[PDB]
């Protein structure tokens, strides 16, 4: 119950002894499979500029923005 | 002038600080 | 059951009760505000300088992803475009799309707003446990200064300006950006209210140390207090002129000192959140204006501020469109 | 000493004054009234000082059309740079005012007074028979005016780069260090801004607690803050209020005396760069560009 | 600028009357 | 009658604190007042 | 109690108003409270929505050009 | 939803409302 | 005895002396708004209504007496610049009068319950001891407020039994009180809907009387009644300072961002018409309209009202004053004469260049004088800087177009230079500093000052009602 019984007591190694390095590789995953820059939206390193657009972008429109970064993006 | 006036807010204030560290 | 005067059980009896148990951490009802709230916004800005970009708001890569470090990566504020957009994951922009939300810059609403309520919850916990042990909530009060810095530097001054992209964003070297911004831009050092307020801060920090240092070297030798009152009133009336005769009075003067000087610098940045900023003194101009060799180091801070304004413009500004020329942007030698 | 009777000396050590001189004090107040009067009289009424030595006369006293906010002392002339130039060397009282000398008097006699002020804190922890470390504590502010005024003239070879005795003047000096040097990010002043927010933050709340708890605190600080507080006792959470701000001043004034000798803060410029190469911009060199300002407008030339 | 004269001049003059007076009524 | 009335108290110190702020104050601002 | 205090014609006239001090079982209209609290939050948010132009809407235009209309 | 964007605040309106029922009933739950 | 902070805390349970504080306190509050209206008629200058409204004279209660109706003045002249022939009690004078009057009698009322304090109202009938009984006089207060907002919204801003209120085209050049018929619709909450005051007003005086009726019907909960402390009233304290300093933020932001009830004829134009060009926007689609007609550049540009142009100028922008720049507008840019016209800077090889107007952040700007692309064609060298594209190189002329300066071209490189130095700020106004010796620094609005004093007292409440707050639940442990 306490941090020194609980930290000192085996149980939490072996039951975190899978889980940890699951995170750990599941997060090392999310980050070299390329899913963060898809979900996140942040650009890989060879797109950050595209042939229309050579620098930084520009986003004007207040409402019709969706449109705009679909198209300042790769996309 | 106001370099007068700012002189004596200054010394206004040295004052206080005389009076406040000595006169109890 | 339990209640003023016979009062019947009810819901809120149970629920006040588990709320408020003495277990590890203290919940209370203040924690269904603070735990969601603070939880996310300190979510909303560790998943922005890890993995949502800048690129699109402010033409920058700042996050681990792209390559920033700790100090340069943040979660970057909206684009001007935006104005005071809350941006919600289901606003009129970025109509549910968690990845363009993510890059329109949503984020830093996110976590500005759940920061915000976060520290209501806060404040309102400081309130449940002061009462819940029968103590003034002196430290409310107390937190009352750094919430009023939060709502008039990130909520109020982005609200009197023109949109949230020149609000501070939750970043080392973003928030350096904001500090020469307001430099360069609002001449905030010379600001009276931010005069007061660093005053406030650097007294606090002074009282801090020496009353810590005094405390440990006016100890008892080996329910009564455990320093000499008397050797640091002695020791300071000697040394310096005055000295805290009262440990209340004394305690509440390192209370109050912060407070006041971060709520003059509100104030002060309340100010400026309309351009009403103490930029100059109009005498000094005129005088230098009319005699070319009359030089201060106040015209001087105003030489450095436009130099910052117009050579820092083109890139923290992109929605201006910003284009100096070399012979226009200020420089020493052409003077 | 032994001055009649040795009542000079009984007099210097004697605590009925109601502000112990001390032996300390006996080099103090006098350097401490010299800087005070000739730092009075520069503000209110000192010629223009030519701050480098480009001939622009830079004015800093009250009389010269200036206030309060805007007066200042200016710095030596960079003329004389690092050379010692008390009122004997000039040609003139007039040519001494005109480089700037007495920005020196005053920072000389003044960080003598400063020092013998640690030594007069010494004294009377002696004198009184209590710990004698409010002179350690006090090091701090003492340390951060040296670097301002005593070790970044070292580094940089000049007295012109102190510190100005002024408000207007502190905040030039201010800017003109983060141009050349970045003082925002360098580690050690952003371990003195932590300091120094963190003292404030102590500060505010030590007040608070105490305040509520003097009803004629430990359980509510546990409650609050889920780690709860190591510092149950009073007198570690009084060493912790003494050392936090401290050694947070310890190491921004340290900070500074290395950029005096050209060691600046963080350079993240062109860090992070696109798979061609082209450079993608990122807070830092925004503050690059804010940098660029303020350097080419110092360089008056 | 006689405006912030008087000002200057009213904010130094009242509220140390006012602070005084008070002292006077209970030292 | 006036069953609830207190004469304020307003001690030295409280006297000094009132009129170093106020100086301070004046100090701080009469450059931006002036202008 | 000692002295019952002055007596007017306006005090006698509004007496009524103040003679319920201190006085309702139980929790009695708190669960309505409540649902009045959240009408009002979400009418709240609905009018700073359209001011923040965060609720479009057909009818309003938000901007100075609806004075014309 | 006579325009989306009032169709998109009334989704994040029963959303939040589903927040707090979902808090509150867990809170009661968990209180015995 | 009570320190200095702490000595009004004497009238906390006295209902008499608390009516009479208050009451002084309103007399002081009516006082001062009638000696700020007579100042401000004093200091009035209505020979100019387009060039010099109120707003460009630092009036701050004039906006708002004729926001409501109050056009007239006892002095022969309407606030439109015409002669009042027949200017009737309620005038800018008889208002300050009436305020006036209403103070002195409102200082008379406190002094009377000052003295007799003691009345028996305030003495529980059955317990004996001076209670009030705060959810009934809430009942009544807000039955009050209800049926007076219902009135107001019904008879004054409808025009039923009143002037109705300011009502303005949406760049504020024909703007009149009127009438303003309630819009039930989604638009009433457009905030620039002025119908939409109208209808909110009905609306929440019906529910307010509906609430009022409640709260007098109805007895708080036991268990809300001791939550909130009901019984005291530093918890009353507290809940007002909350909803005085909510409405502090919601009014500063209406006054920031511009609604119906802060016309731009009376505050003066917003920053947000500045940064985005509404006015700019307006007129070059005027001007547009124009030449599409056939007429020429000059009668084009003719045909724009002085004051639209006045309108579409930076130092009208609340926000570019300074917080120590004291005084009116007139105190800065000086006092507007008259519009030169519009600047056409027209380079020697032909094309058209535009002048980058001032972003409202800086104060001092580069001058660029940009192309139809937006290269930076011309500009101004910073100081005796090295000149490429200078002035005096590239060689561009300004013609005018309409206004006093209607076609006239200048081809000296010093006055095209000082011209578009001038236009970088929006449309060149000529102004007369010499009559208020103005200092050449712009200042803010009426509407920039309100802003500012509103969210500090927004801030400086906020933190009250945290304080009071913390008194009320404290109580307990604040006094033992
Ligand atoms: C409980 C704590 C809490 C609090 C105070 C907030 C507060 C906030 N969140 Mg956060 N959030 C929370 C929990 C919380 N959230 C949780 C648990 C999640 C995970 C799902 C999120 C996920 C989240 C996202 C993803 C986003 C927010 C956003 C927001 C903001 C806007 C929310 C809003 O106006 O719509 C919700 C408001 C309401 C539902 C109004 C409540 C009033 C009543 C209860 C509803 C009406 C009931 C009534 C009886 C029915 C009327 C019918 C009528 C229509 C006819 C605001 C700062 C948005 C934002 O601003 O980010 C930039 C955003 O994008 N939040
Ligand atoms: C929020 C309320 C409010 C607002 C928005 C305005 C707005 C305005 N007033 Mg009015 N006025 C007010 C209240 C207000 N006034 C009150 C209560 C009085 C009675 C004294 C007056 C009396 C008055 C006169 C007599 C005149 C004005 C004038 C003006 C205009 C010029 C700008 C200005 O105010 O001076 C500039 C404002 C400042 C310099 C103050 C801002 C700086 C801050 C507060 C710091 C000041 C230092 C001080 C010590 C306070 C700080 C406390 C410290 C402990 C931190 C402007 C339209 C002038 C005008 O043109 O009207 C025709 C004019 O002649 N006002
Ligand atoms: C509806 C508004 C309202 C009301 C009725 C009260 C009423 C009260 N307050 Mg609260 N308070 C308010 C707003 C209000 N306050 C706000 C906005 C703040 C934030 C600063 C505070 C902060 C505050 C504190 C911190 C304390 C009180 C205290 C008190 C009590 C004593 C008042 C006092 O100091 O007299 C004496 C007043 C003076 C000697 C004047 C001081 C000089 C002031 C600061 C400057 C003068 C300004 C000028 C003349 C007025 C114009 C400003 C106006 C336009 C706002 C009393 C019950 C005290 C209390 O109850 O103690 C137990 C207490 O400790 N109040
Ligand atoms: C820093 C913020 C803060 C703090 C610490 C307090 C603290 C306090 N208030 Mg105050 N209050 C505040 C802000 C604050 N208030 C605001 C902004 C208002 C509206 C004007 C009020 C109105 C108010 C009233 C009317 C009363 C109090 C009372 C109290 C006390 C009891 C707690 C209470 O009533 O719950 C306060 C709880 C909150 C402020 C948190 C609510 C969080 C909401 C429900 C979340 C809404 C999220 C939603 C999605 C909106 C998103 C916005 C946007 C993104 C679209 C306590 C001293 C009472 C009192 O005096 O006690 C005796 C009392 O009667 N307060
Ligand atoms: C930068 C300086 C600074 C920081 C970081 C800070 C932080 C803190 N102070 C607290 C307390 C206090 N602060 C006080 C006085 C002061 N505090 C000051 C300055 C600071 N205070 C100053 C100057 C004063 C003097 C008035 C008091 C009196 C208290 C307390 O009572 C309390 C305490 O117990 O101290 C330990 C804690 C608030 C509780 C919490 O976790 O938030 C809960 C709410 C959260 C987390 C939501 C807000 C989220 C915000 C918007 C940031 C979100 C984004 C990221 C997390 C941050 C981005 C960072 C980048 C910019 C680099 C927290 C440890
Ligand atoms: C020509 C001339 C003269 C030139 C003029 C010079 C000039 C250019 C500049 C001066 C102008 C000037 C004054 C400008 C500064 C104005 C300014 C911005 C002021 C701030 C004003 C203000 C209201 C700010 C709000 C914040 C605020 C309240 C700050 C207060 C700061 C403050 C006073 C801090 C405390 C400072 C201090 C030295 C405390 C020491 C106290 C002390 C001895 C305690 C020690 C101690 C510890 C114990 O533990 C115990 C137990 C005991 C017993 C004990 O004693
Ligand atoms: C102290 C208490 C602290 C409590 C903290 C609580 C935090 C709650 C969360 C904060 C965000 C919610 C408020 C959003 C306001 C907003 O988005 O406004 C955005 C809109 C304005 O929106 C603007 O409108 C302009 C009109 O010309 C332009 O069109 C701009 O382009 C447009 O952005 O404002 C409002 O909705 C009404 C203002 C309501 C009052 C808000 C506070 C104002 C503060 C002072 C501002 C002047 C300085
Ligand atoms: C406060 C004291 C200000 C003293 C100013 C002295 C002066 O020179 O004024 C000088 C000015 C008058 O200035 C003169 O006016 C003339 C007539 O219009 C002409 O314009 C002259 O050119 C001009 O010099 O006096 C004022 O305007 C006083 C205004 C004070 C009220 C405004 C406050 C609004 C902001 C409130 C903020 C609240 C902050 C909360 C606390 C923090
Ligand atoms: C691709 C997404 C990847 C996400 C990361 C992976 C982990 C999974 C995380 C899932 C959640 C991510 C966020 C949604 C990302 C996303 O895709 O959102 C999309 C969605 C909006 O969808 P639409 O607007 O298109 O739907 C219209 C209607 O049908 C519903 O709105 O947003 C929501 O789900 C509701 C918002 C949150 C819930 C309501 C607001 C909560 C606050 C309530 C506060 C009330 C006040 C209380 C006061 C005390
Ligand atoms: C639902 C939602 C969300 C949420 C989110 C969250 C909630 C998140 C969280 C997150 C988190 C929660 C994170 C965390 C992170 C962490 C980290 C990243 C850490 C790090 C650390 C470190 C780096 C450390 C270091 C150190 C050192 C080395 C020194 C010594 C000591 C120490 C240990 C301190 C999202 C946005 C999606 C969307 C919207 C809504
Ligand atoms: C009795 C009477 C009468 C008369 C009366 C009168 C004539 C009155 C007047 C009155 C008046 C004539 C009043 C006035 C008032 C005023 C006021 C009340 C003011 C206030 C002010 C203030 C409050 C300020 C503040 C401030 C400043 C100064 C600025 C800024 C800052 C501050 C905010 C601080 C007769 C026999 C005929 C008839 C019957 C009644
Ligand atoms: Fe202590």
């Amino acid at each position: 119950r306490p941090f020194s019984d609980i930290l000192t007591s085996i149980r939490y190694w072996v039951i975190h002894s899978i889980t940890v390095p699951a995170l750990f590789i599941a997060g090392w995953l999310f980050v070299s499979t390329g899913l963060a820059y898809d979900v996140f939206g942040t650009p890989r390193p060879n797109e950050y500029f595209t042939e229309d657009r050579q620098e930084a972008p520009l986003i004007t429109d207040r409402f019709n923005a969706l449109e705009q970064v679909k198209k300042l993006s790769g996309n | 002038m106001e370099a007068l006036v700012y002189t004596f807010l200054l010394v206004g204030t040295l004052g206080i600080i005389f009076f406040s560290i000595f006169f109890r | 059951a339990i209640g003023t005067y016979q009062e019947k059980r009810t819901w809120f009896d149970d629920a006040d009760d588990w709320l408020r148990q003495d277990r590890f951490v203290f919940v209370g009802w203040s924690g269904l505000l603070l735990f969601p709230c603070a939880y996310f916004a300190l979510g909303g800005w560790l998943t922005g300088t890890t993995f949502v970009t800048s690129w699109y708001t402010h033409g920058l890569a700042t996050s681990y992803l792209e390559g920033c470090n700790f100090l340069t990566a943040a979660v970057s504020t909206p684009a001007n475009s935006m104005a005071h957009s809350l941006l919600f994951v289901w606003g009129p922009e970025a109509q549910g799309d968690f990845t363009r939300w993510c890059q329109l810059g949503g984020l830093w609403a996110f976590v500005a707003l759940h920061g915000a309520f976060g520290l209501i919850g806060f404040m309102l916990r400081q309130f449940e446990i002061a009462r819940s042990v029968n103590l003034r909530p002196y430290n409310a009060i107390a937190f009352s200064a750094p919430i009023a810095v939060f709502v008039s530097v990130f909520l109020i001054y982005p609200l009197g300006q023109s949109g949230w992209f020149f609000a501070p964003s939750f970043g080392v070297a973003a928030i350096f950006r904001f500090i020469l911004f307001f430099q360069g831009f609002h001449n905030w050092t010379l600001n009276p209210f931010h005069m007061m307020g660093v005053a406030g801060v650097l007294g606090a920090a002074l009282l801090c140390a020496i009353h810590g240092a005094t405390v440990e070297n006016t100890l008892f030798e080996d329910a009564e207090e455990t320093y000499s009152m008397v050797t640091a009133n002695r020791f300071w009336s000697q040394i310096f002129g005055v000295a805290f005769s009262n440990k209340r009075w004394l305690h509440f003067f390192m209370l109050l000192v912060p407070v006041t000087g971060l709520w003059m610098s509100a104030i002060g940045v309340v100010g400026l959140a309309l351009n009403l900023r103490a930029y100059d003194f109009v005498s000094q101009e005129i005088r230098a204006a009319e005699d070319p060799e009359f030089e201060t180091f106040y015209t001087k801070n105003i030489l450095l501020n436009e130099g910052i304004r117009a050579w820092m413009a083109a890139q923290d500004q992109p929605h201006e469109r910003l284009v100096f020329p070399e012979e226009v942007l200020p420089r020493g030698n052409a003077l | 000493n032994s001055s009649l009777w040795a009542r000079f000396c009984e007099w210097i050590t004697s605590t009925e004054n109601r502000l112990y001189i001390g032996w300390f004090g006996v080099i103090m107040i006098p350097c401490l009234l010299t800087a005070t009067s000739v730092f009075i009289i520069a503000f209110i009424a000192a010629p223009p000082v030519d701050i480098d030595g480009i001939r622009e006369p830079v004015s800093g006293s009250l009389l010269y059309g200036n206030n309060i906010i805007t007066g200042a002392v200016i710095p030596t002339s960079n003329a004389i740079g690092l050379h010692f130039y008390p009122i004997w060397e000039a040609a003139s009282l007039d040519e001494w005012l005109y480089n700037g000398g007495p920005y020196q008097l005053i920072v000389c006699h003044f960080l003598l007074g400063v020092y013998c002020y640690m030594g007069r804190e010494w004294e009377l922890s002696f004198r009184l028979g209590m710990r004698p470390w409010i002179a350690v504590a006090y090091s701090a502010p003492v340390a951060a005016a040296s670097a301002v005024f005593l070790v970044y003239p070292i580094g940089q070879g000049s007295f012109s780069d102190g510190m100005p005795l002024g408000i207007s003047g502190t905040f030039n000096f201010m800017i003109v260090f983060q141009a050349e040097h970045n003082i925002l990010m360098h580690p050690f002043h952003m371990l003195g801004v932590a300091g120094v927010f963190g003292g404030s933050l102590f500060s505010a709340m030590h007040g608070s607690l105490v305040t509520s708890s003097l009803i004629r605190a430990h359980g509510y600080f546990g409650r609050l803050i889920f780690q709860y507080a190591s510092f149950n006792n009073s007198r570690s959470l009084h060493f912790f209020l003494a050392a936090w701000p401290v050694i947070g001043i310890w190491f921004t004034a340290l900070g500074l005396s290395t950029m005096a000798f050209n060691l600046n803060g963080f350079n993240f410029n062109q860090s992070v760069v696109d798979s061609q190469g082209r450079v993608l911009n990122t807070w830092a060199d925004i503050i690059n560009r804010a940098n660029l300002g303020m350097e080419v407008m110092h360089e008056r030339n | 600028n006689i405006y912030g004269l008087t000002a200057t001049a009213l904010f130094i003059i009242i509220p140390t009357s006012f602070l005084l007076i008070l002292y006077v009524k209970t030292a | 009658p006036n069953p609830n009335k207190q004469v304020v108290e307003l001690n030295r110190t409280s006297l000094y604190w009132g009129l170093l702020l106020i100086f301070v104050l004046a100090v701080l601002f009469s450059s931006y007042i002036f202008n | 109690f000692q002295e019952p205090g002055l007596v007017t014609p306006l005090g006698t006239l509004l007496r009524p108003l103040n003679s319920e001090a201190g006085k309702l079982p139980g929790w009695g209209t708190t669960v309505l409270m409540a649902v009045f609290i959240l009408l009002f939050a979400a009418f709240l948010l609905i009018i700073l929505e359209i001011y923040n132009s965060s609720l479009i809407l057909d009818d309003v235009s938000m901007s100075w050009e609806t004075l014309a209309k | 939803a006579v325009t989306p964007s009032l169709k998109n605040f009334l989704g994040s309106l029963i959303a939040g409302a589903t927040v707090l029922g979902g808090i509150a009933l867990a809170i009661t739950a968990v209180s015995k | 005895g009570l320190p200095w902070y702490r000595v009004h805390t004497v009238v906390i349970n006295d209902p008499g002396r608390l009516i009479s504080v208050h009451l002084m306190h309103t007399a002081l509050v009516s006082g001062w708004a009638g000696s700020m209206a007579l100042f401000e008629i004093s200091v009035f200058d209505p020979s100019d209504p387009v060039l010099n409204p109120m707003w460009r004279q630092g009036m701050f209660v004039l906006p708002f007496m004729t926001r409501l109706g109050i056009t007239q003045s006892w002095g022969g002249w309407t606030i439109s610049g015409e002669t009042a022939t027949n200017p009737g009690i309620w005038s800018y004078e008889g208002v300050a009068a009436a305020h006036i009057i209403l103070s002195g009698a409102l200082f008379l009322a406190s002094v009377w319950h000052w003295t007799y304090w003691d009345l028996e109202l305030f003495r529980d009938p059955r317990t004996g001891k001076t209670a009030l009984d705060l959810p009934k006089i809430f009942g009544i207060h807000l039955f009050l407020s209800g049926l007076l907002c219902f009135g107001f919204g019904a008879f004054h801003v409808t025009g039923v039994f009143g002037p109705g209120i300011w009502v303005s085209d949406p760049y504020g050049l024909t703007g009149r009180v009127q009438p303003v018929a309630p819009s039930w619709g989604a638009d009433g909450f457009d905030p620039y809907n002025p119908g939409g005051i109208a209808s909110h007003h009905i609306a929440a005086g019906i529910l307010g009387v509906l609430a009022g009726l409640f709260h007098l019907c109805v007895r708080p909960s036991i268990r809300l009644y001791f939550g909130l402390s009901m019984g005291s009233i530093e918890t009353v304290l507290s809940s007002s300072i909350a909803a005085v300093f909510w409405a502090a933020f919601v009014v500063a932001g209406t006054m920031w961002y511009g609604s119906a009830a802060t016309p731009i004829e009376l505050f003066g134009p917003t920053r947000y018409q500045w940064d985005q060009g509404f006015f700019q926007q307006e007129i070059q689609k005027r001007v547009q309209a124009s030449l599409a007609e056939g007429a020429s550049l000059s009668d084009a540009w003719s045909r724009i009202p002085e004051k639209l142009a006045f309108y579409d100028y930076i130092g009208n922008n609340p926000a570019k004053g300074g917080l120590f720049r004291t005084g009116a507008m007139n105190s800065g840019d000086g006092i507007a004469v008259g519009w030169l016209g519009h600047a056409s800077f027209k380079d020697q090889e032909g094309r058209e260049l535009f002048v980058r107007r001032m972003p409202t952040f800086f104060e001092t700007f580069p001058v660029l004088l940009l192309d139809k692309d937006g290269i930076v064609r011309a500009d101004v060298p910073f100081r005796k800087a090295e000149s490429k594209y200078s002035i005096e190189q590239v060689g561009v002329s300004v013609t005018f177009y309409g206004g006093e300066l209607d076609g006239l071209t200048f081809t000296d490189p010093a006055t095209v230079k000082k011209y578009a130095r001038k236009a970088q700020l929006g449309e060149i106004f000529e102004f007369d500093r010499s009559t208020l010796q103005s200092d050449g620094v712009f200042r803010s609005s009426p509407r920039g000052w309100f802003t500012f004093g509103h969210v500090c007292f927004a801030l400086l409440f906020f933190f009250g009602h945290i304080w009071h707050g913390a008194r009320t639940i404290f109580r307990d442990v604040f006094a033992g």
